[PDB]
Formats: structure tokens, C-alpha cells, sequence
């Protein structure tokens, strides 16, 4: 009966608040002071966490869950009650832990040595990472490339195909079709009276917000190429696709590295305030103040009192092992606390920006029950961290925070400087993040059977993103599984939908501050009711589906790309006018070694 | 680590009567299954363990709490403010109060 099941979570919800917190209490004590006894302090500390949720996990088939009417009790039961792994036979269970940590220690320490010198020898993180984001040499970039891809990658090849039948068991375990389908009930929301999702839903909406990108993808990939030609001449054809090793990191994932061969006017300085910074004396505690004042300037809470003491902002006095990367930790019971170690630069200027809209965005579901308190899809929850850097990264913001002359001339050669920068990392990405989860979607459904991965893998970067390899590549390679979210399994399809959600929030709050210019000047700080359109949504959490979540901010129930297009109107004149003695487009029959 | 000493009801048959008070400590029984004396699903200790640590946020941190009633029964009378007194004014037609 349904209120048995009631009196079963109020149990739980008590019982794991505790055990979550000095699971993760014992983490921080790790993370900001590593010695090994902390590292066995919260290794038992964490497998207590995680020993107590499967004895609760397989308390939670005792209830039926179609024989429960409210939706917020049902969503908790459905997220206690999931099998996930231990479906399988228990040899085929650790077959599988065998395979995922194989496939982790082969892509971190893998290594590379030189052919003129055997004795030498780089990992990826240092020295291949390197190679890749600074050099000029076409032939270095080459053995990097080709190398990374041949010595590694060949390596989880066998360890990958074993990989996809044993996730496919899983699944199938769990009444999905395959392990891709898995991934896609994220986003299912099942009958609350017309905001419903099918898990093959996700699949249309990715391909028809694709093809309003491609006119813009399009001119971007025509300027790039131009400005490729003068760097390296005699190796690119003015109409053909992009060689792979010339794109700025490893992968092509973002063009980012590319702007120092393709900034439109080298004249002008794309505005940095970190000398006004050093000029005035800031501190360490001066940049989460001016963070804090922005977030109580649109109506939102101030931090928590607790957060000025227990968080640590800098790296210590003491040379202290200490993890030192940005991130924003909710402990539990109400205990925010930030890990990071910032330096007097615009940049971390930006990123406290970043991670207090973290934990602006954890203050404000903290009223729910405790199997609801994340972002309302996998996306969300950078989303809301990225609209707070946009906005404090205008010079209009800047100019009044105290930071730039009161005397400045923003130009319009600078704004077309700034946009090119933020397309290069924006759109640049978005079809290397399409065609890399059709192609994983595809291989787990079995449209791609294992004599063709190489072959349709290929195929699909000349065709969608435009990008050729530099070396065929056959059946012994495997070049997806050199990336980490492929090898470390991980989704790749939130990164995709927190772009389109970015652009849908800041157009949305920007009509409420009342804007009048373009949407890329604009600043939500001063307005009260901005925050009261952003605030609807932060409190949700899980209790509402996510399109529900959608309507309260923008006014629809599904993503839509027409913000992400109005961003960048701007560029799209400018880059239709440097295209008009160029060829828009690409050839997916040229290759740098077919003549 | 944890001051688990500070206990709290969560279950019960039927909220309190105003200023009643109920230290029994039965095996609650949700379900319509027996309990017999024994945990089990359906059959909880009734009494939970706030772990009070001083690392918590406002709001998670213990306050102390005292209650005054005052109640007038019909005896004659009993317990009430104090009384404040003046200075004495030797000669002078005065207003006094003894
Ligand atoms: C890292 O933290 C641990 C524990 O928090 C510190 O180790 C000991 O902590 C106790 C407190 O319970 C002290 O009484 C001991 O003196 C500490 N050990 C030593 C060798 O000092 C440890 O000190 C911390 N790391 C550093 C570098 O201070
Ligand atoms: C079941 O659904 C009802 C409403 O559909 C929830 O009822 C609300 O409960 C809160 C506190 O529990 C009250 O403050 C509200 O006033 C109630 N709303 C109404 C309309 O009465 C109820 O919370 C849900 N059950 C659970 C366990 O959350
Ligand atoms: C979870 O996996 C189990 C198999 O281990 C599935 O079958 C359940 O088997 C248990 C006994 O171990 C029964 O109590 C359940 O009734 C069975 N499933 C149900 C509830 O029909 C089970 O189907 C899986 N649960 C999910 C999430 O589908
Ligand atoms: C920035 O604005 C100036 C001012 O309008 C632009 O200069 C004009 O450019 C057009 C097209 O080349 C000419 O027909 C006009 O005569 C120019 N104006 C003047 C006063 O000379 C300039 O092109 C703009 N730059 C960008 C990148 O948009
Ligand atoms: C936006 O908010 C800031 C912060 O309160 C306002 O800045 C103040 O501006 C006035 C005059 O411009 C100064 O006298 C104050 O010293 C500023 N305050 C601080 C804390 O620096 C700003 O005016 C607001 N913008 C608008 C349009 O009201
Ligand atoms: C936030 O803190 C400041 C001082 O730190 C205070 O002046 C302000 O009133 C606080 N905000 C609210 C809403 O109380």
C-alpha cells in the first residue's frame, strides 16, 4: 500500500542525510590535506555510504511502484529502486570492473617515445598535451597525432569491443533495448498531463535543433580554413575538409588554440583587466565579495556564514598536498564550502563567478527531500554556472564594478574580437559533440557492426564536422576510445544540451532586466525581477519534470536553438561578408594523401 | 564526530494531546503485519539520534529552547512581577502609597 511506502523513505531520508555527510566529510579532509591516512580514512568512510545504499536499494522491490499515485513519491521509489549493475552474473560483474579499469590506466599512463631518441618518452597530460596546443610544425604535429592514436589506442581496441556486450547485458537486464537507450532515460518524464519525453524523443530534437547550426558551422569552418592556408601553405585545399592534426588540441574537441592564427584584427587587445587588479591591491577574499555583492544585487541569498571559515580559497600557508582544482562541495546539512586555489586574474575573477552559481543553485533545493536534490536533467546544472560568468565578463559590468576607465570606448572591431573567441569554444564544439554520440548510439544498437566502426567512424567527420584524417585508419585502431569520456565511460550528450539551454536562460532573463542592445552586451545585475524568473526554477530540483522546469524560465517545453543563433548575429554578418571570394562548404572525397 | 546523544520521535499512532508526553520506547508498526518485538520492514525503532557536529549550518545547529507557561488555576494567589519603590518625602503635602 502507498503509505507504507511513505513511512519507508521518511526512514531513509534520516538515516542517509548523516551517512552522506561524513562520507563526504572524509572526503574534503583527503582533498585539502592528502596523506594516506586520509586516504584509508575515507576509504572505509565512503564504502559505508555505499554498502548502505544497496541494502536499501534491494529493500526498495518489497513495494510496487504502479500502485502509487503521488508523482513525487513515485520519482523517489524510481531512483532508489534502480538495479543498474548486479543484473549479471557475478563472474560477468567483475569481467566488467576488470575491462573499466583496464581501460582507465592505459589512457593515463600511457606513454609515447621518440624515434630519434627511444630513451625520451611523453605521457598525454604533459609534453603530448603541449605539443598539440602550441606547435607550428606540421610534421610534429603529425607524429603526435598519429602516434597518440597507434600506441595507445591499439591498445584498447580488443578492451572496448568486450566492453559494448557487457553493457549491452546490462541494459537489456534492466528492460532497455541497449545501453545507449540507458543513457537517453535521463531525459524521459512519464505522464504529468502534457510535459511528457520519450527516451527516443531525445534523438529527433538533437538533429533538428543540428541543421539550423550548419549554416553558421558552415561560414565559421570557410574563415577558419582561409586563415589555415597563410599557416600552413601547401597542405590545404581551399575547398576541401580540415586535416585532423591542425585543429588545436588532440581531438578537435574545441578550436579554442586556433585564435592566435585567426583573430580578425591582431591590432586591437581583447580587453584584460588583471594588471587593475594587482593596481589596487585585491586580495584573495576581494574577488568572492565582489562575486557575492553580484548575487544579492538580483536578489538571491547571501553565503551562508559557515562559508567563510570552513571553505579554503587559496592553496594554504603550509606547501600543503592539497587537489588543487576549482569545484563547489554540499557536503550536507546545509554546508556549502568551495575548493579552490585562486590567483589575482581575470580568469579566476570569472570562474568564483562560475562556482558560486553552484552553490547559489544548492542553496535553493535544499527543501526538498533528499533523492531530489540535484539539477532537474544532467544539463542543467553547469547552465546555471555559465550565465553568471557571461554576465560578469561584460565591459558594462566591469566598467561599474570598478575595473575600466571611466573614459573607455568599446569599438566595433573589439566586439567582433570578443565573438570569434567565444565561437571558436562555443560552436566549434557542437558538431564533435553531435557526431561523437550518433556514432556511440549507433554502436549500441548494432546499426554499426564491429567490421565497420573505422570505416563509418571516418565517414561521419567529413560528412558533419569536415575534418579529415591525416593517415588511413583501419579495423586495428579504435580512435573514439583515445578520448576520456569514451574510455573512462562517460555520457557525452549533456555537453550538447547545456549549450542550448545556456543561450535559452540568458535570453529569458535579459528580456525581464529589460534589455535594449545586443544580446551579447547584456547584464542582469540591479534587477530583482530577473532573480525572481531565475529563483522559480532553482527551487525545484527533481520533484517537477524537466520540461516543467523549462517554462518557468523561458516559456517553452523544449530546447530551441533560435537564442543560441541571436548570440551570435553579430559574427554571422561580419563572416558573411569575409566569405565572398571563398567557398562555403566542403569536398568529402579530398585527402592529404590521395595524390 | 557526532553528539548522538540528542534523540528525537519520529513515529507515532496519533499526534500528542497538548503537554502530554509519551517516553515509551515500542516497536513502531507501519505496515498491518504484526512486529512481535523485532525490527524488520514495516516495524521501526521509533526514536532517531539527531548527530549534532559543529561543522553544520545555521539551521542544523542545536538551539536550546525553554518554554514559560503561566497558568491561573483558583487558588488565592502565588508567583508575579516585583515591586519598585520610591524615595520618602519628609514634610510636604504629599501623595503616597504604603
Ligand atoms: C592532515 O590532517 C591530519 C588529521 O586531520 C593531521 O594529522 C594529525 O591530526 C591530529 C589531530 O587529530 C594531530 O593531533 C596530529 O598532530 C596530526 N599529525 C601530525 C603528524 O601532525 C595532519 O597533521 C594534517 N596534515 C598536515 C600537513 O598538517
Ligand atoms: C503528496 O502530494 C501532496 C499534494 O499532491 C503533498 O501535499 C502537500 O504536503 C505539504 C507538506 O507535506 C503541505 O505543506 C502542502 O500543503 C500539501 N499540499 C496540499 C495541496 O495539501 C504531499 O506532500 C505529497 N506527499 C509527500 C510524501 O510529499
Ligand atoms: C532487479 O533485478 C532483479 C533480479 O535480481 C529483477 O527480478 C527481481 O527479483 C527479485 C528477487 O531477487 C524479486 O523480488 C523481484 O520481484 C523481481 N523483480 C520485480 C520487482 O518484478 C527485478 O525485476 C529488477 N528490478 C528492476 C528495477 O527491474
Ligand atoms: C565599424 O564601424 C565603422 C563606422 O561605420 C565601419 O566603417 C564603415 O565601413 C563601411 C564598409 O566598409 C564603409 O562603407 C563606411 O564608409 C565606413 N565608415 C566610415 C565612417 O568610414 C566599419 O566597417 C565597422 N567595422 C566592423 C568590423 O563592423
Ligand atoms: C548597480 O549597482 C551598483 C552597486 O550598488 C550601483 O553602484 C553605486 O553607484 C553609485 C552611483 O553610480 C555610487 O555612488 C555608489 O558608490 C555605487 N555603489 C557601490 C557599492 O559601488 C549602481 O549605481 C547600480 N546601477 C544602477 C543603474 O542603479
Ligand atoms: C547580506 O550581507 C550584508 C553584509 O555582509 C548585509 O548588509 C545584507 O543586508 C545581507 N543581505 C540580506 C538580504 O540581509
Amino acid at each position: 500500500i502507498e503509505e507504507q511506502a511513505k513511512t519507508f523513505l521518511d526512514k531513509f531520508n534520516h538515516e542517509a542525510e548523516d551517512l552522506f555527510y561524513q562520507s563526504s566529510l572524509a572526503s574534503w579532509n583527503y582533498n585539502t590535506n592528502i596523506t594516506e591516512e586520509n586516504v584509508q580514512n575515507m576509504n572505509n568512510a565512503g564504502d559505508k555510504w555505499s554498502a548502505f545504499l544497496k541494502e536499501q536499494s534491494t529493500l526498495a522491490q518489497m513495494y510496487p511502484l504502479q500502485e502509487i499515485q503521488n508523482l513525487t513519491v513515485k520519482l523517489q521509489l524510481q531512483a532508489l529502486q534502480q538495479n543498474g549493475s548486479s543484473v549479471l552474473s557475478e563472474d560477468k560483474s567483475k569481467r566488467l570492473n576488470t575491462i573499466l579499469n583496464t581501460m582507465s590506466t592505459i589512457y593515463s599512463t600511457g606513454k609515447v617515445c621518440n624515434p630519434d631518441n627511444p630513451q625520451e618518452c611523453l605521457l598525454l597530460e604533459p609534453g603530448l598535451n603541449e605539443i598539440m596546443a602550441n606547435s607550428l610544425d606540421y610534421n610534429e604535429r603529425l607524429w603526435a597525432w598519429e602516434s597518440w592514436r597507434s600506441e595507445v589506442g591499439k591498445q584498447l581496441r580488443p578492451l572496448y569491443e568486450e566492453y559494448v556486450v557487457l553493457k549491452n547485458e546490462m541494459a537489456r537486464a534492466n528492460h532497455y533495448e541497449d545501453y545507449g537507450d540507458y543513457w537517453r532515460g535521463d531525459y524521459e518524464v512519464n505522464g504529468v498531463d502534457g510535459y511528457d519525453y520519450s527516451r527516443g524523443q531525445l534523438i529527433e530534437d538533437v538533429e533538428h535543433t543540428f541543421e539550423e547550426i550548419k549554416p553558421l558551422y558552415e561560414h565559421l569552418h570557410a574563415y577558419v580554413r582561409a586563415k589555415l592556408m597563410n599557416a600552413y601553405p601547401s597542405y590545404i585545399s581551399p575547398i576541401g575538409c580540415l586535416p585532423a592534426h591542425l585543429l588545436g588540441d588532440m581531438w578537435g574537441r574545441f578550436w579554442t588554440n586556433l585564435y592566435s592564427l585567426t583573430v580578425p584584427f591582431g591590432q586591437k587587445p581583447n580587453i584584460d583587466v588583471t594588471d587593475a587588479m594587482v593596481d589596487q591591491a585585491w586580495d584573495a577574499q576581494r574577488i568572492f565579495k565582489e562575486a557575492e555583492k553580484f548575487f544579492v544585487s538580483v536578489g538571491l541569498p547571501n553565503m551562508t556564514q559557515g562559508f567563510w571559515e570552513n571553505s579554503m580559497l587559496t592553496d594554504p600557508g603550509n606547501v600543503q598536498k592539497a587537489v588543487c582544482h576549482p569545484t563547489a562541495w554540499d557536503l550536507g546539512k546545509g554546508d556549502f564550502r568551495i575548493l579552490m586555489c585562486t590567483k589575482v586574474t581575470m580568469d579566476d575573477f570569472l570562474t568564483a563567478h562560475h562556482e558560486m552559481g553552484h552553490i547559489q543553485y544548492d542553496m535553493a533545493y535544499a527543501a526538498q527531500p533528499f533523492l531530489l536534490r540535484n539539477g532537474a536533467n544532467e544539463g542543467f546544472h553547469e547552465a546555471v554556472g555559465e550565465i553568471m560568468s557571461l554576465s560578469a565578463a561584460t565591459p558594462k559590468h566591469l566598467k561599474s564594478i570598478g575595473l575600466l576607465s571611466p573614459d573607455f570606448q568599446e569599438d566595433n572591431e573589439t566586439e567582433i574580437n570578443f565573438l570569434l573567441k567565444q565561437a571558436l569554444t562555443i560552436v566549434g564544439t557542437l558538431p564533435f559533440t553531435y557526431m561523437l554520440e550518433k556514432w556511440r548510439w549507433m554502436v549500441f544498437k548494432g546499426e554499426i557492426p564491429k567490421d565497420q566502426w573505422m570505416k563509418k567512424w571516418w565517414e561521419m567527420k567529413r560528412e558533419i564536422v569536415g575534418v579529415v584524417e591525416p593517415v588511413p585508419h583501419d579495423e586495428t585502431y579504435c580512435d573514439p576510445a583515445s578520448l576520456f569520456h569514451v574510455s573512462n565511460d562517460y555520457s557525452f550528450i549533456r555537453y550538447y544540451t547545456r549549450t542550448l539551454y545556456q543561450f535559452q536562460f540568458q535570453e529569458a532573463l535579459c528580456q525581464a532586466a529589460k534589455h535594449e542592445g545586443p544580446l551579447h552586451k547584456c547584464d542582469i545585475s540591479n534587477s530583482t525581477e530577473a532573480g525572481q524568473k531565475l529563483f522559480n526554477m532553482l527551487r525545484l530540483g527533481k520533484s517537477e519534470p524537466w520540461t516543467l522546469a523549462l517554462e518557468n524560465v523561458v516559456g517553452a517545453k523544449n530546447m530551441n536553438v533560435r537564442p543560441l543563433l541571436n548570440y551570435f548575429e553579430p559574427l554571422f554578418t561580419w563572416l558573411k561578408d569575409q566569405n565572398k571570394n571563398s567557398f562555403v562548404g566542403w569536398s568529402t572525397d579530398w585527402s592529404p594523401y590521395a595524390d | 564526530g557526532g553528539n548522538y546523544n540528542y534523540l528525537y520521535r519520529l513515529f507515532r499512532k496519533s499526534n500528542l494531546k497538548p503537554f502530554e508526553r509519551d517516553i515509551s520506547t515500542e516497536i513502531y508498526q507501519a505496515g498491518s503485519t504484526p512486529c512481535n518485538g523485532v525490527e524488520g520492514f514495516n516495524c521501526y525503532f521509533p526514536l532517531q539520534s539527531y548527530g549534532f557536529q559543529p561543522t553544520n549550518g545555521v539551521g542544523y545547529q542545536p538551539y536550546r529552547v525553554v518554554v514559560l507557561s503561566f497558568e491561573l488555576l483558583h487558588a488565592p494567589a502565588t508567583v508575579c512581577g516585583p515591586k519598585k519603590s520610591t524615595n520618602l518625602v519628609k514634610n510636604k503635602c504629599v501623595n503616597f502609597n504604603f
